[PDB]
């Protein structure tokens, strides 16, 4: 509700704000590689006293 | 004498005639040009 200007401008502003919207598909790739590796060789030994 | 006296004055009757007139306004608000045009005189 307005006057007869500041109407006409509002109507090219909601023209203008009305606009379509595109939507956005994201995806992520969290890649994970990982290998290990150990060895471990040794002698004891014992006796008595 | 009288003739040319109601000659005169309802001739000059008609020089001072005021009418009124309603102009419509397609874009501009009428109280802005209400506010313009006052401001000339």
């Amino acid at each position: 509700t307005a006057p007869q200007d500041i109407m006409q401008s509002l109507q090219s502003v909601i023209e203008q704000l009305d606009i379509r919207r595109a939507q956005v598909h994201v995806e992520a790739l969290i890649v994970e590689v990982a290998e290990g590796s150990n060895i471990n060789f040794g002698v004891q030994w014992a006796s008595k006293d | 004498v009288v003739e040319r006296l109601t000659e005169v004055i309802q001739r000059v009757d008609h020089a001072g005639n005021r009418t009124e007139e309603v102009i419509p306004l397609d874009n501009a608000s009428a109280s802005e040009i209400a506010r313009v045009l006052e401001s000339l005189t």
